[PDB]
RNA sequence: AUUCCGGUUGAUCCUGCCGGAGGCCACUGCUAUGGGGGUCCGACUAAGCCAUGCGAGUCAAGGGGGCGUCCCUUCUGGGACGCCACCGGCGGACGGCUCAGUAACACGUCGGUAACCUACCCUCGGGAGGGGGAUAACCCCGGGAAACUGGGGCUAAUCCCCCAUAGGCCUGGGGUACUGGAAGGUCCCCAGGCCGAAAGGGAGCCGUAAGGCCCGCCCGAGGAUGCGGCGGCGGCCGAUUAGGUAGUUGGUGGGGUAACGGCCCACCAAGCCGAAGAUCGGUACGGGCCGUGAGAGCGGGAGCCCGGAGAUGGACACUGAGACACGGGUCCAGGCCCUACGGGGCGCAGCAGGCGCGAAACCUCCGCAAUGCGGGAAACCGCGACGGGGGGACCCCCAGUGCCGUGCCUCUGGCACGGCUUUUCCGGAGUGUAAAAAGCUCCGGGAAUAAGGGCUGGGCAAGGCCGGUGGCAGCCGCCGCGGUAAUACCGGCGGCCCGAGUGGUGGCCACUAUUAUUGGGCCUAAAGCGGCCGUAGCCGGGCCCGUAAGUCCCUGGCGAAAUCCCACGGCUCAACCGUGGG
């Protein structure tokens, strides 16, 4: 499996590089979220625990996925302004608030 | 319906925002303010869609409300307010300048233009229209007013260009329209051109006013005196397609 | 809707050109060709009209028609009108999946591949159709191979033998 | 995309009806809808009523506390959260639902209120000085099975008020300056009269308090938004409905409204309306569109968007810019329920769900997460509005139910037999949940493994035989078929069609030039008035001339989005949706 980065877009506001991932897989299941949390830190650049992971879906037989992921600078920003999916499958918080 | 609507429909979304309009089912309705709501280009979607800022509402609200917007020289905080035409939109954290502009095709488009051009923002005023003291004050369709004169005849009769300073809130700089004088054309079915006035000269009496113009190109053009819009010898530019 | 339903359905002469093909460019079901049939008489339709209007309607239209048949191959390289109205519900026949990758000779015939586009052993640019109606650009013709493979994945395989036997190629 | 066939007869031609073949929309039988995507579901019933859950709240950063707890500290003492009641402010008129009534200035489009208002909100200008004052909370206490209710001492706030600073409004007289297409609205002076503005903020930041960011209030002007009002044109059927009208048509004065107005009123007049169909009865939300058709035309108002109307039937006011008010009150009618029988409470033609009805239509689900909105500096709260899954012959689209060798039959194929790959299906992985689900998809194991229903005399000649039976039982849409070698019955076998559908009934549109404008007729097929007269109406020889109303041309304002076509893109694909053009 193969991580590359097509689009890169720098926030500065936030502090924060918003970037698209295609993640391939030929031959192979559907990409394992538990293995590219390892490949993470190395492609986006900073620290472990606040490169963040989100959105993958994964076509039919055509073997591309198209992905978004994260990568923050500051710890304390990143659980409050997101939104919550991001939050639980990167593993940080869930869920934010019931009735 | 006997209440101002609070909620707009999706499906009820023109076109004109280019927007998806099965996306869900309810649309940003901005609460009343300077513009009509359908003629307006909402503070949810320059962020939201317009950048890739914010991907849910939430966090173009928080976005907001820190700061990343300012409108004409003053603070917001909601997504919530209906943004004109003919108006400046500021990116400070960005340095961006917008101008909201009609295209041929009548979608509100924001057209950069330099960090410059920000500080001006033309005004050709609705009605001009005494006020106790005897001053006359002087009017918009965004609302923007500015009050004390001596009266009289003044510069026009309200076809006027002025340079507008937008932090302090102040006139200066004004002018006429002539017969060789600069409009930009932001309704009928004739919008995004910029020319040249041929001539004013109209329709004397009734409720229909032509006013003439011809362009770079070279061609004629009839429209409203209202939906003229002096631009004055160029401030702002031409809205491409 | 793209089920076209004549008329006359149980007609002696619409009867006799359906049974005749169905190992020609394969059948399994009729609708497979109404769908074929609804493609090409909607686009006859409109050439039809622009052609009998003035010049006054807008040409951009009839530029955009014209550009797509460019592409698909109905009309390869004409750029005529009047040579859509001629066009055969029989030229759209041979743009299938089925009898474009049995013109390559990736199938054997058109009826070989009614197991290798279920399984996804047949890619297209960069994707397993899966479908026997998809109708085949001539851009497309220039990226046929395979993806996902198991009996291409296995030459040892004797799938891989019934396919290939000296090469059957071209349409029949 | 423009098609015809059987049937009047012994045969023939014309006329004409019927039946069938096509599209679409309910419902109904069998089977099925695997799998997957989008739409949809009391939608032609009782606009019947409901048990039970739920759709309406929210600020302690306005505000002095009561209680629990925290940081503390373990004191003095200040800083927080939850919970709790009272005034403030804002939503509750919206959002959601339905379409009974209404054939009308309901609705659409263009006009137009210089007759009229518009808070929250947004803009610009300016103002918030001083004085006065309360009631819950707390403390104490009575009753009712309840609903619900209390009496009093103390007391906070953006609490409730007055005065001034003025402003507003009316009215009489003078005159200018802004805006206009005009009428004439806005200016100012003056006299006399009334009403007689406002309120502030905790822990932070800015200013000295006020003030401001933030929240809100006042006055002047504007904007936006909502409400009301006027006009042009368009605005169903029955003439076994032809004459209709007494605030009724107008004038004049006036009241009342936000305001024009016979809206209401007094007076004065006798007008107003009608055959280009008034009035009356009857039926119907209207529109964008949609269904069908080559078109002309016909048919329709359903999801959905737009505007109006309603909320057990009727009547009634108050608070608010906005209600005569869809989960508010008063009351009357009907009906329900609780009851110490004294007395209370309601309204699913709102949502789940129930029950009645009938030919027909769902889970007492999951979430507040995303979408919209109100309040809140924000955090966040509220939301059966909403996002979704569940279930559902409701529609649409896509896709699989094999392939090869192959002896031999019906070789555009089939079956035996052999071999191969292999949808479901299992284990695993992502998805996604915003915590489930929907389980697909992908990878490994791995099977040829979900296919049915109708017809077979002519119409569909598209598909043929046997046995039983013998004008019977039955079949039938039509013409018919059975009174003993039945292709038509019934069973069986075979074949043909179409395919997760097939078939039936009901309706609508085409076929139907059987509504004739395109595109029909009247000697004899149905159809010339017994004849005239002349009214309304329709229609007008030649030549000229004025107008340019009709009629043709050009430009410009405009006919919302969605639906529709074409193009390209995305989802394996496509339906579909985006975007641009038309």
């Amino acid at each position: 499996m193969e991580i590359r980065i097509k689009e890169i877009k720098e926030n500065k506001l936030i502090g924060r590089k918003e970037i698209y991932f295609e993640i391939y897989h030929p031959g192979e299941p559907t990409p394992s979220r538990k293995d590219v949390k390892g490949k993470l830190v190395a492609m986006l650049d900073l620290n472990p625990e606040t490169t963040v992971i989100q959105y993958i879906r994964s076509y039919f037989g055509s073997y591309i996925s198209k992905g978004y992921a994260k990568a923050y600078d500051s710890k304390e920003r990143m659980l409050y302004i997101e939104p919550e999916y991001i939050l639980i499958r990167d593993g940080l918080i869930e869920k934010k608030e019931g009735e | 319906r006997k209440g101002p609507k609070r909620h707009l429909k999706r499906l009820a979304a023109p076109t004109s925002w280019y927007i998806e309009r099965k996306a869900y089912k309810w649309a940003v309705r901005p609460r009343p303010g300077p513009h009509n709501m359908r003629t307006s280009i909402p503070l949810l979607y320059i962020v939201r869609d317009y950048l890739g800022y914010a991907k849910t509402a939430r966090e173009a609200r928080k976005i907001l409300n820190e700061g990343k917007f300012l409108v004409d020289g003053r603070v917001r905080k909601d997504y919530k307010f209906p943004v004109g035409i003919m108006d400046v939109v500021s990116i400070p954290e960005t340095g961006e300048h917008y101008r909201v502009l009609p295209n041929r095709i009548g979608k509100l488009i924001l057209h950069p233009i330099s960090e410059d051009e920000a500080f001006i923002k033309p005004l050709r005023i609705r009605n001009k229209r005494m006020i106790k003291g005897a001053r006359v004050q002087l009017n918009f369709h965004d609302g923007t007013n500015h009050i004390v004169s001596i009266a009289e005849k003044d510069n026009y009769f309200t076809s006027y260009t002025v340079l507008m300073k937008v932090p302090e809130r102040e006139i200066l700089e004004v002018l006429p329209f002539e017969k060789g004088a600069y409009v930009f054309v932001t309704q009928g079915k004739n919008v995004a051109r910029k020319g040249r006035i041929v001539e004013i000269k109209r329709f004397p009496m009734g409720w229909p006013d032509v006013v003439t113009i011809e362009d770079e190109e070279g061609e004629l053009f009839d429209t409203l005196k209202e939906y003229a819009f002096v631009v004055g010898t160029d401030k702002p530019k031409i809205s491409l397609p | 809707k793209k089920y076209e339903t004549p008329p006359h359905p149980w007609i002696k002469e619409r009867l006799d050109r359906e049974r005749v093909l169905m190992d020609k460019y394969e059948l399994k079901n009729k609708k497979e060709l109404w769908k074929h049939e609804t493609q090409l008489k909607n686009f006859r339709r409109r050439a039809r009209r622009l052609l009998a209007a003035r010049g006054k309607q807008a040409e951009i239209e009839r530029e955009q028609l014209l550009a797509r048949l460019k592409r698909l191959g109905l009309l390869p390289e004409d750029a005529v009108l009047d040579d859509v109205l001629s066009l055969t519900i029989e030229d759209i026949l041979e743009r299938r999946l089925q009898t474009i990758v049995y013109k390559k000779g990736l199938a054997r015939t058109m009826r070989q591949a009614r197991q290798l586009i279920v399984h996804g052993h047949i890619e297209v640019n960069g994707q397993i159709i899966r479908s026997p109606s998809y109708l085949v650009l001539k851009e497309e013709e220039d990226t046929i191979t395979y993806a996902r493979t198991s009996p291409f994945a296995n030459p040892q395989h004797p799938e891989r033998m019934m396919i290939e036997k000296a090469k059957q190629g071209g349409e029949a």
